[PDB]
């Protein structure tokens, strides 16, 4: 809409106007608000009161935008309004996916203070922790032990976060997952025990 | 931080660096060969690597010497082998090749036993010019079993880059060499529409990216984004 | 070639086998006070000694006679020949000549394909079994892979030759291994005794195991001549995968 061009023109004397005046995938006002990533202006829009829950046809919320863009401010606004920390998309999957894959730690940890579910599975019966573990993310992990989270979590598949951080080789995240308690006995559908997946 | 070191100190290195071949006395290694059956591959890296330089490369269908000639198939991939070890140094992709290894009894059928000799043939003379010759021949199968064993013999193909679980790493590497050229955003993500193509195993997902691409040329969408990527993942 | 400048380590068991093979060949005078005929072949069962193809092309290099494999393996396959019968044909007008399967040293093509060589082989033994064209024509097993079973359950030693090989003299791990440090290029300040007296127990390939998956570190660092730390990371190299 008229969000790309009118932030895009930087054009002070008419943006407080033309938000106080009144795309294909039905995308309003706060979604390319948070794909910007300005503080006055999802704080100027949702000052105005726009909804901040609003999910298009496949239901990719702002939250998600906000979360798999990299942006703190955007989030502290989000959580200020008091967004879905756990909506639903066309996947399922969780702003906190998006959150660990970009490897934000604010994001995350201001997510998670707020009342999220640490647990939250997506369609596939993931978490975040998948992602944190193979993509090597270390402190992403241990930000998500700041809150004492499950490591027991079963993909759709059978593997757990300790599978695909031991697919990594990441010696040293291997020896931390198992020196903290990982069950290295749960078997995948392919019947492939931890160990073996570890050259 | 290992796989594109050893993959590039088996490619870019030896491509330049035949005198000190010559020097030490050890023949570079320069077959790579590619499998599974659920992964059909054959594009991603084998147009990646045919791209990562540029430089001239001879590309040959599987088909490409089966014309019942015993005396044609010795000119023809010594024509070809010549002018990629003169012309300049290519990168030949060998396909299908579980066509022309096979073996057969009756003796009627001479044209089956004259391409495996092709292959042999050929499978021989790269054998007998491993001292640094100047041309890369990589292989792809998909029927590792009905090969020969000669074929899969050390000294042949020393390397052989399997495709059962790619990380996060793999897949930036292998998408972003891929979205590179594409119109990407904000919501084009491709790992859960790849895990999918994992749980139902589909061929040619690039050349179904390709799809998605003939689907979002039609001018009504200049960015490509996950309508078009599910649409070709459901329908074709 | 492979003459005995490449080849050594079987001293005993060339000591052995020149009644078997050298018999027809400098003395065959001995059919009347001894009464000898010509047995099926002679095999070397266990894990490949590094030159189990080298010891019948020295022997045959040093019978002046042709070598002629079945499988063809290099380039041999279609060369010569229902493609039965030209083999016996080049054999009757080749006498002197050694035959050893290289190349077969899927469960459903793969053995059926394998086991049309495998009756090729068999009706080729019930042919020679039967009559004989001329003499020096033997076959030699070759059992030092996994999926050789046909060779080694059909020839259990009751109307053949039978060499217990697992240790065949410590020589295949060492005296052999020196000489394929000597076609390659070698310092003078080596010391290949420890090293290839310290591989015990994973298999008899230390020798090709050490070599090739040495030469990926002399191809890493790019030394002008192999040292023995290659061969020492390369007993590593190989015992990896035990």
């Amino acid at each position: 809409l008229m969000v790309c061009n009118l932030a895009y023109s930087g054009k002070l004397e008419e943006l407080k106007e033309s938000i106080l005046a009144d795309d294909q995938d039905s995308r309003t006002a706060l979604h390319w608000a948070c794909s910007a990533g300005h503080t006055e202006i999802v704080e100027f829009l949702l000052q105005l009161g726009v909804p901040v829950n609003d999910k298009d046809d496949a239901g990719w919320s702002p939250l998600h935008i906000a979360a798999s863009a990299g942006r703190d401010e955007i989030v502290k606004a989000l959580l200020g309004k008091g967004a879905q920390v756990n909506a639903v998309n066309q996947n399922g999957c969780t702003p906190l996916h998006y959150a660990a894959s970009k490897n934000r730690h604010e994001i995350a940890v201001m997510l998670l203070e707020g009342g999220a579910n640490p647990d939250a599975k997506d369609h596939y019966e993931a978490t975040a922790m998948h992602r944190a573990a193979a993509k090597g993310n270390l402190k992403m992990i241990h930000i998500l032990l700041y809150y004492k989270a499950s490591t027991n979590i079963q993909d759709t598949e059978g593997n757990t976060p300790l599978h695909l951080a031991c697919d990594e080789e990441r010696v040293e995240e291997a020896k931390l997952l198992v020196s903290q308690g990982a069950s290295i006995y749960i078997e995948n559908k392919e019947e492939k025990t931890p160990l073996q997946v570890a050259k | 931080d290992i796989q594109k070191q050893e993959v590039r100190e088996a490619v870019e290195l030896p491509l330049t660096h035949f005198e000190l071949y010559k020097q030490i006395g050890i023949d570079p290694p320069r077959g790579v060969l590619m499998y599974g059956p659920p992964g059909c591959g054959k594009t991603m890296l084998a147009k990646a690597v045919a791209h990562h330089t540029t430089a001239a490369f001879i590309r040959v269908v599987g088909s490409e010497f089966v014309q019942k000639y015993l005396g044609e198939g010795p000119r023809m991939v010594r024509d070809v082998f010549r002018l990629a070890k003169e012309n300049a140094p290519a990168i030949i992709f060998i396909d299908e090749i579980d066509a022309i290894a096979t073996k057969r009894f009756d003796a009627q059928t001479g044209a089956d036993r004259e391409v495996q000799r092709i292959l042999l043939e050929l499978l021989n003379q790269m054998d007998g010019f491993d001292q640094n010759v100047n041309v890369k021949v990589i292989m792809a199968t998909n029927r590792a079993d009905t090969l020969d064993p000669a074929l899969l013999r050390p000294g042949r193909l020393d390397r052989k880059i399997e495709f059962p679980l790619p990380d996060r790493r793999q897949k930036r590497l292998i998408f972003s060499t891929i979205t590179s050229k594409m119109n990407l955003s904000e919501e084009v993500d491709l790992e859960d529409y790849v895990a999918r193509p994992d749980k139902i195993s589909g061929a040619d997902i690039n050349s179904i990216c390709q799809e998605s691409g003939m689907l979002a040329v039609r001018e009504n969408r200049y960015i490509v984004l996950a309508k078009d990527f599910e649409k070709a993942y459901k329908t074709v | 070639d492979s003459t005995y400048e490449m080849i050594g380590g079987l001293d005993k068991q060339i000591k052995e086998i020149k009644e078997v093979i050298e018999l027809p060949v400098k003395h065959p005078e001995l059919f009347e006070a001894l009464g000898i005929a010509q047995p099926k072949g002679v095999l070397l069962y266990g894990p490949p000694g590094t030159g189990k193809t080298l010891l019948a092309r020295a022997v045959a290099h040093h019978t002046d006679c042709t070598f002629i494999r079945v499988s063809g393996s290099e380039l041999v396959q279609k060369f010569i020949g229902r493609m039965v019968r030209e083999l016996f044909v080049m054999a009757r007008e080749h006498a002197p000549s050694i035959i050893f399967m290289d190349e077969i040293d899927r469960l459903e093509g793969g053995s059926g394909g394998d086991s049309e060589v495998q009756r090729t082989m068999l009706e080729l033994l019930n042919q020679l079994d039967g009559f004989e064209a001329t003499k020096n024509i033997k076959v030699i097993m070759a059992t030092n892979r996994i999926d050789i079973l046909d060779s080694a359950l059909l020839r259990p030693g009751r109307i053949d030759r039978k060499i217990e090989f697992p240790p065949p003299n410590e020589e295949a791990r060492l005296d052999i291994l020196k000489i394929h440090s000597r076609k390659m290029n070698l310092t003078r300040g080596i010391n290949l005794r420890k090293i290839a007296e310290l591989m015990p127990g994973a298999s008899g390939a230390e020798v090709k195991g050490v070599c090739t998956e040495a030469g990926m570190y002399a191809l890493r660092e790019r030394r002008v001549h192999v040292t023995q730390e290659d061969f020492e990371m390369a007993v590593a190299k190989v015992m990896q995968k035990d």
